[PDB]
């Protein structure tokens, strides 16, 4: 459980690490990572 | 541009360029890392560069590049990095696809560089896919081959899970890199 | 890696017979195997090089009351693929119980293909639930392919017992399938024969042909299926990584079929990608929501179009969802093959996890509770009495697809943390 | 004259029946993507489709229209056309300008 | 948006029939289907991007007694439109109460088509009043739509039962059929059976055939008003548009039918609109007062002609005006369609509601009150009798069509603050 709580705690980062970058090309990775919002709408996954 | 293209290929290399060099391929790169594996998962330290070389050339005949043209599998070549203490099997070790005569104009040294610094974080990420996967295989034959009792379902159940959190994500980043890199 | 592919029944013969055919007309050979002048491609994925230069492929022929077998032997397409291992109802019993005393040189059969290529990904087995000839004997061979191999993958494609049916036994024979099916296999691919029936009588107006329509209609799906292995993309040409995105869990192994013309007898991806989310492109016909879907496309691609048909199909909200966690449709992009007929030039298929399949296995289910309820409907089948005395593999099956139902039913929820 | 004159009416009448609640929102809440690609999935819908010049609607977002001589997402839209090098001496930047307030009295 | 168009009964299949035969011909596709080269348009109104590429309409076949739907059956138009939803008298009752018993799985087909299209803007309901086949069912639909579903739009194209007609059961079916068409529908767009039948006679010599002549009149009515559905403009490029400035409280629904050429087997926008004034030009034939008026115009018109047109009907008054408030004739101008004959090239329709038609609904009554107070005209039907023994129903019909008909003699007076 904890593995997988640290593995969902990068995943947070990383998706908003790609909404915040310059250019459009690395935001597309962001949205087929992360289709359904069950990750990422706040700082914790939803 | 006539006479270059009809005695050299230039545009054959530039293919060749994205499959030998950046996967592009496919078939063959997965044949050549499951020969590869266990040489790669070994530190630089009991591999020289021949052994690895003489490698290649069983899993080019084996996957269907046998029907390309001689020369173009000739000029795809094996190196094997500076070895110095520090040394893992993933840090050392390139593939290479050189260029000699008067087809080199096309490319320079720093742009071929380049194109091997581009190389090694692909070699990583493809060899992750192949992980997960033996992740994954092993789910699979170990739900049908100890499943007895029900004495082992949570975590069981729980690790298949906790890797399907992994599948859609690193699935889905090598098809970015794959349809729009 | 390489396929070798299982083929047994009538009805299962019949779909690899038309799958061989189809598989000879897509790649440069003749009936024969003799090599084209056309032909980044595979042709050893279900073919091997064999040594009269004809790309014989590995299959397994399997016969039981032969009818439509002896028409497959006097073939062109018997020159194609014979590596001679034929060997020999309408019951599951008496199919498992003919499979159980003969295990042995099939498995040899097995064993001669086996040794025959260099490397191997799985077996696919050609099948038919609750057809009598395939029944039977396709499960006691999931049980020896399954436990003799534990390395590989284990494919089934299989039909849902319902054509407008007279055997009264049938659900008691898919319930025993369907309980071998849930544990000696690690991925299903299921097709409902009512769904292609109705597109049948849809498209054309054929009444009586519905058979051999409906073989060109899978194998067909068979053919897109596994164009992304026999042609070199970048992802799945290994079996393994296409079944594993869809696939979450060893329960929840059961695939739905997509394929978004239902013609070949202009176009975009974002067309077809909104054609393809309605469930009556669907070849399978409360809240129910995929867990995962993948698509694979074939054709003219522009590279932006699958881009802005996937912001689309987001804002959109046209598919069915994942609860516990993000799985959702990706899109894959193939190769064209030479040699197939040019209509609908962009061609897209789907594969997807959904919790609908649990209505018709339930369906299914309350067929046989009634049935079994009435007690008048074993017809008292001897191998059925010699096979077991007590009846209580119906029971056991009865049991496992309740946990099925039940796990499908707790995949629903947005908790998976509860199972069943 | 098709979209902002509106000789179309069946590329808003799509658009104004899907996009009628992710529009309400003030115009801060919205984000530009979103419009565009809502967008795309009504020119698809609409016959605009098989005119060859759709590829010029694109998002610019406005303060009012009741200022000199809005608040939230509509009438604040607007589209902005880009033209070629020599249709500057008939197109003009003011031209673009007055039409988009057209448009949003509309 | 879109429009799912219902038929129902060998009459109101039979308009269907001819409407859809009518835009097949009016739009660029084959009796199969197959698109033309020449086709600013719409062809997702009444029609789906069908999956066989063939634009294949919404329509919900429904037969009950067919002879004429078995006609439709073998017809090149059968391969236009069919979803295959064929489910299947002579009088209301057995309408009504053949219609309830089997209620939930036409829902279903409507649901099934409710599915289909991604939006809805109406439904449009091809029926006749007191058609016997139509009756019943066709008001127990209409329970059905208007109950089901709230939030969209009810169109009933409706004819009125006087055909110089033996049944005498008629005023009763009407009564009833009326008390649904005013309690259960939106909007409701009235003919005369008479007046077309006037017309016919008048413009031709025929006798005999006069349905199918007066299907042709309807067909190019109905396609005539949604050619500014089907074609975009700026306004009525929905329903409800067109609804509101004719209705302006929810009884008064009921809109007269206009249309200025009654010839298509030089011209001005002037001339047609001092020509459609009149109430001979009018296809449904004290003070009487229009409550609101709306044009719709096709053609190759000039736009100052409708200016000084509406200047000329202004000064002139040939209209009959609104009292309480301003409501009046609105110009509207839509597009030419393509393959369409070339005789009246200026032509336009117009939409109205009239006091008049309240004449036409007290006559009758009148004559629901003769057989009523006469008792020998109920002739004892066993559904009628077994549907409601007290007949009470035609009471409360009676009562709300007396209300519809104070209501329309309120809507008269200068006051509208004084109702019933």
């Amino acid at each position: 459980r904890i593995l997988t709580h640290f593995y969902q705690g990068i995943v947070q980062q990383f998706l908003v690490l790609l909404t915040t970058s310059s250019d459009e090309s690395l935001r597309f990775l962001s949205f087929r990572l992360d289709f359904n919002e069950h990750y990422k709408a706040r700082e914790p996954r939803l | 541009l006539d006479v270059l293209n009809k005695k050299y290929s230039l545009l054959d290399h530039m293919q060749a360029m994205r499959r030998y060099l950046l996967l592009g391929q496919g078939d063959f790169i997965r044949h050549l890392m499951d020969l590869l594996k266990p040489e790669l998962v070994r530190p630089a330290t009991t591999l020289y560069q021949h052994n690895l070389t003489g490698i290649l050339e069983t899993a080019v005949r084996a996957t269907n590049a046998q029907f390309d043209s001689p020369e173009i599998l000739r000029r795809l070549d094996v190196r094997l990095l500076e070895v110095s203490p520090g040394d893992t099997g993933w840090d050392v070790f390139s593939l290479d696809y050189h260029v000699d005569g008067p087809i080199a104009t096309v490319f320079t040294r720093e742009c071929m560089s380049h194109y091997l610094r581009v190389f090694n974080f692909l070699w990583r990420a493809k060899r992750m896919e192949y992980i997960l996967t033996d992740i994954r295989k092993g789910h699979m034959c170990n739900a049908k081959l100890l499943r007895n009792m029900p004495e082992f379902s949570g975590v069981l159940h729980q690790c298949h899970i906790l890797a399907s959190e992994m599948v859609h994500f690193i699935h889905q980043m090598q098809y970015y890199i794959t349809f729009e890199v | 890696r390489e396929i070798i592919t299982l083929q047994l029944g009538q009805c299962g013969n019949q779909i690899g017979f038309e799958f061989w055919k189809q598989l000879c007309a897509e790649h440069g050979i003749s009936p024969e195997g003799i090599v084209e002048e056309f032909a980044t491609d595979r042709k050893d994925v279900f073919f091997y090089q064999a040594d009269d230069e004809h790309y014989i492929p590995r299959a397994v022929l399997l016969d039981l009351e032969p009818r439509v077998i002896h028409s497959i032997l006097n073939s062109p397409y018997a020159k194609l693929y014979n590596p001679e291992n034929i060997y020999l109802g309408n019951n599951w019993a008496s199919g498992f119980s003919q499979g159980e005393k003969i295990h042995e040189d099939i498995f040899d059969i097995i064993d001669r293909e086996a040794d025959g290529s260099d490397s191997l990904e799985g077996f696919v087995l050609c099948h038919s639930i609750a057809g009598g000839t395939g029944s039977g004997l396709g499960s006691y061979l999931l049980e020896r392919l399954n436990d003799r191999y534990p390395k590989k993958l284990v494919q089934t494609y299989s039909v849902f017992p319902n054509q407008d049916e007279d055997v009264v036994v049938q659900p008691y024979n898919s319930l025993l399938t369907l309980k071998r099916l849930t544990q000696n296999a690690d991925c299903v691919v299921v097709l409902d024969n009512t769904a292609l029936n109705r597109i049948a009588t849809d498209r054309l107006h054929i009444q009586n042909p519905s058979f051999s329509q409906i073989n060109q209609l899978v194998s067909t799906i068979m053919s897109a299926s596994t164009t992304t292995l026999r042609y070199p993309g970048y992802m799945n040409n290994d079996l393994i990584g296409l079944i594993a995105s869809l696939i979450p869990t060893p329960r929840l192994h059961f695939l739905m079929t997509g394929y978004t013309p239902l013609t070949t007898d202009k176009t975009t991806v974002l067309d077809v990608m909104r054609r393809l989310l309605q469930p009556k492109n669907v070849m399978v016909s409360t809240n129910h929501c995929y867990i995962a879907i993948l698509n694979i496309i074939q054709g003219e691609v522009d590279p932006t179009q699958v881009h802005k048909s996937l912001q689309r199909i987001r804002e959109r909200k046209l598919a069915n969802f994942i609860p516990w966690g993000p799985a959702s449709i990706q899109v894959a992009l193939s190769r064209k093959s030479p040699y197939l007929p040019s209509a609908h030039r962009v061609s897209g298929l789907m594969m997807a996890n959904h919790t609908s399949i649990s209505s018709l296995f339930e369906r299914t289910c309350r067929q046989y509770d009634k049935l079994r309820k009435r007690e008048a409907f074993l017809e008292q089948f001897r191998k059925e009495d010699m096979f077991k005395d007590n009846f209580d593999e119906m029971d056991t099956s009865r049991e496992i697809v309740q946990q099925l139902i039940d796990e499908y039913h707790a995949a629903t929820r947005p908790d998976y943390i509860s199972w069943g | 004259k098709r979209y902002f004159l509106m000789d179309q009416g069946d590329f808003f009448v799509h658009f104004m029946d899907l996009a009628e609640e992710e529009l309400r929102k003030p115009v801060e809440d919205i984000t530009p993507p979103r419009l565009e690609a809502l967008l795309e999935l009504a020119l698809r819908m609409s016959t605009a489709n098989t005119d060859p010049f759709k590829d010029d609607l694109k998002i610019d977002l406005m303060p009012h229209d009741l200022i000199t001589q809005a608040l939230s997402g509509l009438e604040a839209f607007s589209f902005d056309y880009i033209v070629k090098w020599p249709l500057s001496l008939i197109i003009n930047r003011k031209a673009l300008t007055r039409y988009q307030m057209l448009f949003r009295h509309m």
